[PDB]
């Protein structure tokens, strides 16, 4: 389509390479957003119930991608 | 066309990877308009 | 972990950064001869529109009759309305 | 009495999931390992 209209295809590789980058981050950004709030959340679980403090620390286990 | 063949490879790899990540980035967004209806619709059904 | 190591990208960011691009195509349009203008309209998508219907170029080629060409047999004159 | 601002308690919290996630998406720490501030993307610090 670039070559058709006489765009510029290596400006796209460009922007893919500034799209990929950028993107990179969200998918980290995003998961190191909901990551601190499973590690932060979880701790507060583990502050609040006495009786089931080992089980939070299963949820931490389970959240990770053994 | 022919002159920028060395880039036949990688270029709809990251076009589709990049979906892939805005896909995600926006289903999420897709995703969560749907619980403010199902806060209050899915309360309603139950 | 990085991806663009992993994936082997790097030699694609070492080739295509921020550099002097043409927003056009003229990086291999002067390398050619005569003087060409951009042609990036609408009707210029032919090409794109050519694909979804190979079935009007049979198989290998369509029929040729080299001796009915003689038509390209030209006389010599002039030609208005026409710049070289 | 009680169980009655129970379901108060209950559906406020419901309020605030939808809020959460109303949040923590199109925001998030800057992180340094794709330098996003350079270019087209926004900026929401930490």
């Amino acid at each position: 389509e670039y070559i058709d209209q006489g765009r510029n295809p290596q400006l796209y590789t460009k922007e893919c390479l500034e799209r990929a980058l950028a993107k990179n981050e969200q998918v980290k950004g995003k998961i190191d957003t909901m990551k601190k709030f499973k590690s932060l959340l979880i701790q507060e679980l583990s502050k609040v119930f006495p009786e089931d403090m080992a089980k939070y620390r299963s949820i931490r286990g389970e959240d990770h991608p053994p | 066309l022919v002159k920028w063949a060395n880039n036949a490879g990688k270029v709809e790899k990251c076009a589709m990877i990049s979906s892939f990540l805005d896909q995600q980035a926006i289903l999420f967004v897709d995703t969560a308009d749907r619980l403010a209806s199902l806060a209050r619709d899915a309360l309603v059904h139950a | 972990t990085n991806l663009i190591t992993h994936y082997n990208l790097e030699q694609a960011y070492n080739k295509f950064c921020g550099k002097k691009v043409k927003e056009k195509l003229s990086n291999f349009l002067p390398d050619l001869p005569g003087m060409i203008d951009l042609p990036g309209s609408h009707d210029n998508s032919s090409l794109r529109s050519l694909i979804e219907k190979p079935p009007i170029l049979s198989s290998s080629f369509n029929p040729i009759t080299g001796t009915m060409l003689a038509g390209f047999r030209l006389h010599t004159g002039p030609l208005p309305e026409q710049c070289r | 009495d009680r169980l009655t601002q129970l379901q108060d308690a209950v559906n406020s919290l419901a309020d605030q999931f939808c809020n959460a996630i109303g949040v923590l998406q199109q925001c998030g720490p800057p992180a340094s390992f794709n330098n996003i501030q350079t270019a087209i993307n926004k900026d929401q610090p930490a």
